[PDB]
RNA sequence: GAUGUCGGCUCAUCACAUCCUGGGGCUGAAGUAGGUCCCAAGGGUAUGGCUGUUCGCCAUUUAAAGUGGUACGCGAGCUGGGUUUAGAACGUCGUGAGACAGUUCGGUCCCUAUCUGCCGUGGGCGCUGGAGAACUGAGGGGGGCUGCUCCUAGUACGAGAGGACCGGAGUGGACGCAUCACUGGUGUUCGGGUUGUCAUGCCAAUGGCACUGCCCGGUAGCUAAAUGCGGAAGAGAUAAGUGCUGAAAGCAUCUAAGCACGAAACUUGCCCCGAGAUGAGUUCUCCCUGACCCUUUAAGGGUCCUGAAGGAACGUUGAAGACGACGACGUUGAUAGGCCGGGUGUGUAAGCGCAGCGAUGCGUUGAGCUAACCGGUACUAAUGAACCGUGAGGCUUAACC
RNA sequence: AAUUCCUUGUCGGGUAAGUUCCGACCUGCACGAAUGGCGUAAUGAUGGCCAGGCUGUCUCCACCCGAGACUCAGUGAAAUU
RNA sequence: CACAGGUGGUCAGGUAGAGAAUACCAAGGCGCUUGAGAGAACUCGGGUGAAGGAACUAGGCAAAAUGGUGCCGUAACUUC
RNA sequence: AGGACCGAACCGACUAAUGUUGAAAAAUUAGCGGAUGACUUGUGGCUGGGGGUGAAAGGCCAAUCAAACCGGGAGAUAGCU
């Protein structure tokens, strides 16, 4: 199955108004050393919910 | 004839002496308390709001805690309904006991059925299947013709199609009430009612009889 | 339909996901911290806590049965000689996940997965 | 639970060794037949000189079954094979005077209780 | 669950005989005429038997006029009256339903002497 | 500058000139059973043998096996037996190439769906301050089938043979909905047996591979053959039809005025969806009671303070689920894992001891192990925050205070 | 009849029921003797028919294991219009 | 095309096996240049299935089933 | 001994499913036939277009065959679109 009429640039829009993207709504800081970082997830440091979990 | 808020408890048997093993369900009714009395002059129609079961104050959100405040109820898991027969009168805050159906015999059972997700047609509407050999190319579960040609040039509504099955509000009529056990909160109905274990259900008395 | 059931295909057949969770599970007693994706990591979970409480009263038996789930006698030794003494009051819960973000590859989520009680 | 070219072992001296269903009776697209449920058969095979002779159209009472009966408490019978007793084309009496192996009680109903008078088990 | 578990207790029978796959057993139905109700017996190898407290079962299978008859009682039913066991056998298995398959001789359990 | 063609399969949908079930008039209608016509489309309306067949015939059913429209419905759904390519043959025709007024054996069926349509499932905004919970019912959909047996009663009817209406009860077929307590299937995540071979140094014990190597069982879940329930009663208005009173038309007349009954059709009654029903409804509860500045002076714009009810996000997840969504829970915690006890399943582990030449047997021992189950238990993971959402809510008129 | 239109000829056998099959009959529309006639053991990925075993072919589908499909990250077509 | 295709010769370990079949290994060589999740319909490739057993269908298509070695035994017909 | 038998290599290609914008302009997977012979295969050679070759299918003659391909006559002709 095929286009019969070829679709225009607002059905084309139309149909990616659903594609956008969405933005972290906030980012938790670490109580120890500060740093931001997802939630629930570890610090660039290897630091989690204030203690040092990682060494490196 | 108001019903009561169950909790579906799971399956089980109960022998007779006769030599019989009744089928039932298990159906754990805990106090249903009055939360509202509806009435004609102010809402338009006869009806009591009930709750029952214990939710955490925690979860229990301002809106709904001050509804239940208004009663001077402790906080249920949910709110529910049931239309008022003419001479039938009840009061805020009264707790309705699984007594109530001490002398009725059938009663209807409405539950939420279990979810199946995405079924195809030979699951949901019976739909035989094309040959499983003799030829057939990649179409052994698949529904077939859905319509006629030009003259319709369309498929109608209600067509029975793929789709969403289970996971619905479903109601078993006329089942035999085979006990009711105020002292433990219990009533026991001969058959199977819809939902799992641990669903909400409604127990109505039998409206056909 | 998935109703109540328990376990994870990870995308392989059955006899690939025991091997591999053999090879992790002993890489884990090994370094007592490795890195693998979340879901992986979950499932390693119900592989090696059972193995710990199984090094937790040393016999010839238990340490047989553990080298069958094991297939390494040096992970044997460290599971009823180190680890087993080590938990040996702690209640289940011999592990801890950490989500470590993404990897670059394929963007799946990370997690390490350590001992409790893994220090230094 | 016996269907069309069901092949069914015979439990009374009629002469027949082995009959074939050929319709199960009783209502409309009805599927399968139980214990205590007349079929259309024919006679596939049956012994010299007997009362029946093969390639009769007749009917029968299935009497036992591999799939086997319930009780109202929950409990199963089940026989090593199916079995049938044949009856008279148009009187649905039986035409046999012996009946051989068990039968079940689902049988005892005023249109064969001449089987299980002749049974040697019920 | 605690309820479901405790409704089905009260219901079951106090005093059933202990017994495994292989043992020959006579089990002793009700079988109730109307008014008149007498008992028949049924005896043959036990060959299955399904653990699940007040819905127990367990399978017996008689060779009766030439005819192989399994029968599946429900061991907690108030139509099972009493069940004896005639002879233990000394099988391997929980499930003896290769025994469908044997004849007479071949279809013998050897008797557990201990 | 291509609208694939017979039959079958799957899935249908409508018409009524109705096959069955329902209602009725007439009968050359005693009853039983029919005949014929009228009303009625709610539901239902065979499996096989033969042949590509549709059909047809036959066999055996059923209450009945309706007739037609739908591109002789349905090949971007399947099939490809027939027909209608290329090979070959027979009969036949032709001098022949070849052909059929025939027959016979063999012979590639593509398409990842943009739009409409349809089945499901979300996101946005709206509904006029915001929010949570419960509803009302405009409308829409589903369902609506029936046999046999017994009682009434061997009664009414009939010379007998035979044999009811009306009414009541029981038990099935098919169809549907739900469910897994039972009977079972499956259960490559549980236990065991065993073949070949490789390895763990060897023995013993185990692991890998050989379709899960091959099998024998089997938990939870799912599920049907399993087992529970349904079709209704009733009400309103009627169809054909039956009347009551009653003139026009001193009679008669169911009709003109008036009145009564009358079917599975219709409107309800039963189940489900359902306020985007923009005609956006209702009830109950909760939340927010700050200060200024400017202009063109408006349902105006900005500044500081403030950020609520609630939501979302994230995490642990679920008999919820393609994804979303929906539900549970996040330390004031049993949400998931683990652990502990039980259960269940398999069937008496390993080690040791004894007996035997040995294979093996016996004891320790219903042992060991045991997934989704049950009951527990904070050991592990569910974090303090942050984020969104504000600050009392237009105008007019009326009543009221 | 690889040939028979009438034709599903008729008769027999086989099936509950056989337009196919086997054995016959002769009324050969339109067989026939090296464009061979008739028969024939063995052979055949050859055509028709029947039976035992066997089974998810089917009644009537259920469940399970895998690979896609679905979600996320990366790359990124096509016919058509 | 870094393409399930095609391409002549030579070499020939162990265990089981008639074997260069086949299974498991050696020496040696590789995991096939997208992954990660989820565990719907449906498609593909498989496993098992109550009772029945060709009723399917143009047709037993497909599937299931049979399957080795030794001894015994083995019909019509035959060109022996 | 044998165009003998069963069966790998090897040579084929009966059936089915898949795939049909393929992994592949003919294959894959499971079955299937021959497998000491009219066998199979390597390297080189010969036959040339109304010609070749053909255990004969109008088969094959470089993915093309009821008359190859390439250049030319050539802007053949086209009452047709
Ligand atoms: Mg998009
Ligand atoms: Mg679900
Ligand atoms: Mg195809
Ligand atoms: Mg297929
Ligand atoms: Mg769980
Ligand atoms: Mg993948
Ligand atoms: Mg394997
Ligand atoms: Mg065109
Ligand atoms: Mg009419
Ligand atoms: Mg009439
Ligand atoms: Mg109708
Ligand atoms: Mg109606
Ligand atoms: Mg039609
Ligand atoms: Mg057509
Ligand atoms: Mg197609
Ligand atoms: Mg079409
Ligand atoms: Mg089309
Ligand atoms: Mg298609
Ligand atoms: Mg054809
Ligand atoms: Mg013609
Ligand atoms: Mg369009
Ligand atoms: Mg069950
Ligand atoms: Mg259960
Ligand atoms: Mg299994
Ligand atoms: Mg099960
Ligand atoms: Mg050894
Ligand atoms: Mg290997
Ligand atoms: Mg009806
Ligand atoms: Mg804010
Ligand atoms: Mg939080
Ligand atoms: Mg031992
Ligand atoms: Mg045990
Ligand atoms: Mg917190
Ligand atoms: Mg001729
Ligand atoms: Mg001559
Ligand atoms: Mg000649
Ligand atoms: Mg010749
Ligand atoms: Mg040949
Ligand atoms: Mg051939
Ligand atoms: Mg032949
Ligand atoms: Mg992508
Ligand atoms: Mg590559
Ligand atoms: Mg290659
Ligand atoms: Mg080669
Ligand atoms: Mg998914
Ligand atoms: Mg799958
Ligand atoms: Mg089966
Ligand atoms: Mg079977
Ligand atoms: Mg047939
Ligand atoms: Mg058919
Ligand atoms: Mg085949
Ligand atoms: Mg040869
Ligand atoms: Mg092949
Ligand atoms: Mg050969
Ligand atoms: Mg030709
Ligand atoms: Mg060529
Ligand atoms: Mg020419
Ligand atoms: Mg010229």
């Amino acid at each position: 199955a095929v286009q019969q009429n070829k679709p225009t640039r607002s059905k084309r829009g139309m149909r990616r108004s659903h594609d956008a993207l969405t933005a972290v709504t906030s980012l938790s800081v670490d109580k120890t050393s500060g740093e931001k970082h997802l939630r629930h997830h570890i610090t660039a440091d290897g630091y989690y919910r204030g203690r040092k979990v990682i060494a490196k | 004839m108001i019903g009561l808020v169950g909790k579906k408890v799971g399956m089980t048997r109960i022998f007779t002496e006769d030599g019989v093993s009744i089928p039932v369900t298990v159906i754990e009714v805990e106090a249903n308390r009055v939360t509202q009395v509806k009435d004609l002059a102010n809402d338009g129609y006869r009806a009591i709001q009930v709750t029952t079961g214990a939710k955490k104050a925690n979860r229990v959100t301002k809106p709904e805690a001050g509804h239940f405040a208004k009663a001077g109820v402790e906080a249920g898991r949910g709110l529910w309904e049931f239309r008022l027969a003419e001479g039938e009168e009840f009061t805020v805050g009264q707790s309705i006991s699984v007594e109530l159906f001490a002398d009725v015999k059938k009663v209807d059972v409405t539950g939420t059925s279990k979810g199946k997700g995405f079924a195809g047609t030979v699951k949901r509407w019976n739909f035989r299947t094309q040959d499983a050999t003799h030829g057939n190319s990649l179409s052994h579960r698949v529904p077939g013709s859905i319509g006629q040609n030009q003259t319709p040039g369309k498929v109608f509504k209600g067509k029975k199609m793929a789709g969403q099955m289970g996971n619905e509000r479903v109601t078993v009529q006329s089942l035999d009430v085979v006990r009711v056990d105020a002292e433990r909160n219990l009533l026991l109905v001969k058959g199977a009612v819809p939902g799992a274990t641990g669903s909400d259900l409604i127990v109505k008395p039998a409206v056909k009889a | 339909m998935r109703h109540r059931k328990s376990g994870r295909q990870l995308n392989r057949n059955s006899s690939h996901r025991q091997a591999m969770f053999r090879n992790m599970a002993g890489s884990l007693v090994r370094h007592e911290i490795i890195k693998t994706t979340l879901p992986k990591a979950k499932e390693l979970r119900r592989v090696v806590e059972p193995l710990i409480t199984l090094a937790k009263t040393d016999s010839v038996a238990n340490r047989r049965l553990a080298f069958a789930r094991t297939r390494d006698n040096e992970i044997v030794a460290k599971l009823f000689n180190e680890l087993g003494p080590r938990f040996a009051s702690r209640a289940g819960g011999y592990t801890r996940i950490l989500k470590c973000g993404f990897r670059a590859g394929d963007n799946a989520p990370m997690a390490y997965i350590e001992l409790v009680d893994r220090s230094e | 639970m016996i269907q069309e070219q069901t092949m069914l072992n015979v439990a009374d001296n009629s002469g027949a060794r082995r009959v074939m269903c050929i319709k199960v009776l009783g209502g409309s697209h009805r599927r399968y037949a139980g214990v205590g449920d007349i079929i259309k058969i024919t006679i596939k095979e049956a012994i010299p000189r007997g009362k029946v002779k093969k390639g009769d159209v007749l009917k029968a009472v299935v009497v036992r079954t591999k799939k086997g009966v319930r009780r109202p408490d929950g409990s199963v019978i089940r026989f090593d094979g199916n079995a049938c007793v044949l009856l008279n084309n148009n009187s649905e009496q039986p035409i046999g005077t012996r009946i051989f192996g068990p039968v079940t009680r689902e049988l005892r109903s005023e249109k064969f209780m001449k089987i299980i008078s002749l049974a040697p088990e019920v | 669950s605690n309820i479901i578990k405790q409704l089905e207790q009260e219901q079951m029978k106090q005093d059933v005989p202990s017994f495994r796959p292989g043992d020959t057993v006579e089990v002793k139905v009700w079988v109730v005429e109307g008014s008149k109700k007498r008992l028949q017996a049924f005896e043959g190898v036990v060959i299955a038997i399904r653990n699940r407290g007040l819905h127990s079962a367990f399978t017996v299978r008689k060779i009766s006029n030439g005819e192989g008859v399994e029968r599946v009682f429900q061991t907690h039913s108030p139509v099972v009256d009493s069940i004896s066991v005639k002879r233990r056998g000394a099988v391997r298995k929980a499930k003896l339903y290769y025994l469908r398959e044997r004849t007479g001789k071949a279809a013998r359990i050897k008797e557990r002497l201990n």
